[PDB]
């Protein structure tokens, strides 16, 4: 209405504004952030690592990596074989496979990772060997 | 009255539910984004308080990790995923409501769907659970299909096979009722069972307040978060609740006084939230242990504990998944239609007391009989079902009769 | 100063009524009243069942019925005195008040 | 020894006891009266702390409500108030000390 | 007050843990005879009285 300038949300924080000259309504949303996790086999076995960015889509990760992002501990994404999209977040540095095994390093919603020349693979965990007793 | 007894003549099959919470939501809280934000001065001041955040991070990590040991302990009771045969005939017992339905996409049972439809920034995120809801379903289906075609055998070694009516005969024999009672009523009991399951469905349609226990486990989270994210708009005795405004109106040497009050208030709020979470997690684990025990002793075997796996003598149970918990369907045995008789604890004959093998002596007014203790079935007295053990001049209440051969 | 104490929902007479109901159901019915309708049975027969439940045949009770009853009464007699002499007998409940 | 066994020829009936706490005292607290008293000046300062008092009331109310479910769960086990028979002869046993 | 309320919460948890055991001794010792060793007394259980 012609007499409000600021705005608020279901809490007490400004999330809109009116430009003093070009009298237009503008939204406000903050820039992305979240946790970071490192997935590694023991230093006794191997020395490679994989990285998980929690709660983002992979395109916003790739764009920011091409322009600007904190934690400059950058990994190399060779092809689509590196970037992978889980429910938890983008998984950079692991190749998704087609088989099923036991869970070794739990990651997210049914996804587990393991060290199988050698590299790091992420798959879908298996609940056990199928069986059917002959009633 | 000191010489009269009552013995039932007709039974009943009933099904009663029971709901238990198992796990709660996983959360992770980041200090510097909550307390401070992007301001460097706030973090440089927060470094003077020691390690008040590593402890919080460790405690919440411990709670989150524990939340997945609660589900791995209730459902992961088996190492094989059993199936059910294509021919869905089990002597007349009808399991269509509990077994999975392949037509729908998520492969849940109708009761499971009904259950699923009845239950509803600043560094405050939620982690997803490890086991998706389409895996809990597979565990539940394997548990259900191992107890139909094997009985209790699959919980103590290799799963051995046996037809269903023979299993139910075993389970009647396990509560003091002979086998034949089932075989002469096999149809009736089957129908007696089939309707009970149906009632369950309606008992969850009309009543909305059935699943409060799970619902609370959800509600108690939201409040606990809401309050936290509201506590960010309190001055705590300072001049404003926004760090940027203070940093844009006061000389930095004069601003530590204002920033300190905010820092202390926010630390206090975080500590309160963490402690409440710790206590609630303790309660949830206490419940999950009982859920695991009930899975082990009512589903994988028949229980002799009173009022543990249902009200009445116990027959079996069936698990069904649910959001953040589990639901059990206990199948019990309730006597009915009692009839009165006159009794006495011995039968004198040829100067020898006579006591039954198992059963109680019963009179119908003129004749004497010995019958089992839970379902009226009289028999002609005979030395085959009595033992002598003593003389006739000691026992009290003994009634003299004849015993054939 | 601002602190109040609330009364329990159930009075003491109601709790005594529940206690008496439970006591009267386990004398004339045994354990049958805990699974359906309450079925009556004379008390010595119930005790014979409860001997049969620990691997001792029924006759042992009948040939000793007069003796066993005595051994019960003496026991039930002594408990009262055992609730006088021992000071810490009610150690638990007392603390609930004190704490 | 590998060929010798012992078997008892007489028994004993004994009565023990056991005490278990069930519930504790319910309370409730009014913040403003306890902290600031009846001062109008103090309450304005206290109001700057947000919701440190709704939490406390909620916690105490939860405890108080649970203290009734405990007693309801222990004692309300049956839904028919059975009455003891008038004449008290049960084969030679008193129950007079418990009835 | 915060100290008092936390103490009360912990004691309430303890009391609930103790009150979930009377509810079981009332079902397996009072409503029926038990087979768990040393549950309803020291010996071979016969019956119980609240
Ligand atoms: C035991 O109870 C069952 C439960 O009702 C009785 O079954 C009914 O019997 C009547 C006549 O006997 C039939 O008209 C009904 O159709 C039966 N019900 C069902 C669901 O089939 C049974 O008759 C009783 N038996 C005895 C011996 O009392
Ligand atoms: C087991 O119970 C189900 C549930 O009622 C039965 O399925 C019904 O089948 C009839 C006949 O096709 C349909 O008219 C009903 O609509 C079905 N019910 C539902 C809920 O879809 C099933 O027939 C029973 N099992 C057997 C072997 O008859
Ligand atoms: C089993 O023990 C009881 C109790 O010690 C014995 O009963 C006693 O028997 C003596 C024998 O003369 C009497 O003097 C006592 O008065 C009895 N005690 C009571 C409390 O009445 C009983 O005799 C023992 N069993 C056997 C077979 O000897
Ligand atoms: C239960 O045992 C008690 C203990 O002897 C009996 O109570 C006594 O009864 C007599 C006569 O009735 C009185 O002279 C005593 O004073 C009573 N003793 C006490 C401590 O009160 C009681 O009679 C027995 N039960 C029955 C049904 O007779
Ligand atoms: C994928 O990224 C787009 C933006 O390019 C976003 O709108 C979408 O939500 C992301 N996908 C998921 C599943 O979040
Ligand atoms: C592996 O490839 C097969 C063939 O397309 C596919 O059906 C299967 O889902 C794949 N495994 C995955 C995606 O985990
Ligand atoms: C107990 O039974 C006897 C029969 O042996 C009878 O004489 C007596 O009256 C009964 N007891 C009572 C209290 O009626
Ligand atoms: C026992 O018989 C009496 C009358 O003879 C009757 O009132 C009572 O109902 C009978 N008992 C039962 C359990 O029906
Ligand atoms: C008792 O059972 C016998 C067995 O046939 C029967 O002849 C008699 O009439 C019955 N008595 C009564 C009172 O019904
Ligand atoms: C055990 O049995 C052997 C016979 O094989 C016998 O020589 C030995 O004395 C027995 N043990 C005892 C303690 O008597």
């Amino acid at each position: 209405l012609p007499f409000q300038q600021f705005g608020r949300d279901i809490v007490d924080t400004t999330d809109a504004v009116r430009d003093p000259q070009t009298l237009e309504i503008l939204d406000i949303t903050p820039c992305s952030f979240g946790g970071v996790s490192v997935i590694t086999p023991g230093t006794n076995t191997s020395n490679q690592v994989a990285v998980l960015y929690q709660g983002v889509n992979c395109t916003e990760v790739s764009v920011a990596i091409h322009a600007d992002q904190l934690t400059p501990t950058w990994r190399v994404y060779s092809t689509g074989s590196n970037v992978f999209q889980t429910r938890a977040g983008c998984l950079i540095g692991a190749e998704y496979v087609n088989n099923s095994y036991e869970c070794d390093i739990p990651i997210g919603a049914g996804i587990c990772a393991s060290y199988q020349s050698q590299s790091i693979i992420a798959y879908t965990m298996s609940l056990g060997a199928e069986n059917s007793v002959a009633y | 009255s000191n010489n009269s007894i009552a013995i039932p003549t007709n039974f009943t099959i009933s099904v009663t539910t029971e709901i238990l919470p198992v796990s709660m939501t996983k959360t992770s809280v980041d200090c510097t984004m909550y307390i401070c934000g992007d301001s460097t001065e706030c973090s440089n001041l927060l470094l003077q308080y020691g390690s008040f955040c590593t402890q919080l991070k460790r405690a919440l990590t411990g709670i989150a990790v524990e939340q997945d040991k609660n589900t791995q302990e209730v459902f992961a009771q088996v190492k094989q995923i059993y199936k059910t045969p294509p021919i869905k005939y089990f002597g007349g017992f009808n399991f269509s409501q509990i077994l999975p339905d392949p037509s729908k996409p998520s492969k849940r049972s109708p009761i499971e769907d009904l259950l699923f439809n009845k239950v509803t920034f600043n560094g405050l995120t939620v982690l997803p659970p490890l086991l998706t809801d389409e895996m809990i379903a597979q565990y539940t289906s394997a548990l259900l299909a191992g107890t139909i075609t094997s009985g209790w055998t699959f919980g103590a070694g290799p799963a051995l096979q046996i037809p269903f009516p023979m299993q139910m005969a075993y389970r009647f024999n396990g509560i003091g009722v002979t086998q034949n009672v089932l075989y002469e009523n096999q149809k009736l009991i089957a129908n007696q069972f089939n309707s009970a399951i149906g009632k369950i469905q309606d008992s969850l349609f009309s009543t909305p307040s059935a699943l409060g226990k799970l619902q609370d486990v959800v509600n108690h989270n939201a409040q606990a978060l809401n309050t936290l994210v509201k506590q960010l708009s309190s001055k705590f005795g300072a001049i404003s609740s926004v760090l940027n405004d203070i940093l844009s109106r006061l000389d930095p040497p004069e601003a530590e006084v204002q920033i300190d009050r905010l820092i202390t208030g926010r630390l206090q709020s975080l500590q309160t939230y963490v402690t409440q979470q710790l206590i609630r997690a303790a309660e949830i684990r206490a419940s999950a242990n009982l859920a695991a025990t009930k899975m082990s002793e009512c589903v994988l075997g028949q229980s002799k504990r009173v009022d543990f796996c249902g009200k009445g003598y116990h027959l079996m149970s069936f698990p069904q998944s649910a959001p953040h918990g589990v639901v059990f369907l206990h199948v019990t045995y309730v006597p009915a239609q009692e009839k009165n008789f006159t009794t006495a604890p011995a039968i004198c004959h040829d100067g020898k007391a006579h006591f039954p093998r198992e059963g109680v002596f019963v009179s119908n007014g003129t004749h004497w009989f010995v019958t089992q203790r839970n379902f009226y079935e009289p028999q002609i007295i005979t030395t085959d079902n009595t033992f002598v053990s003593g003389n006739c001049d000691v026992v009290i209440g003994i009634v003299n009769n004849t015993v054939y051969d």
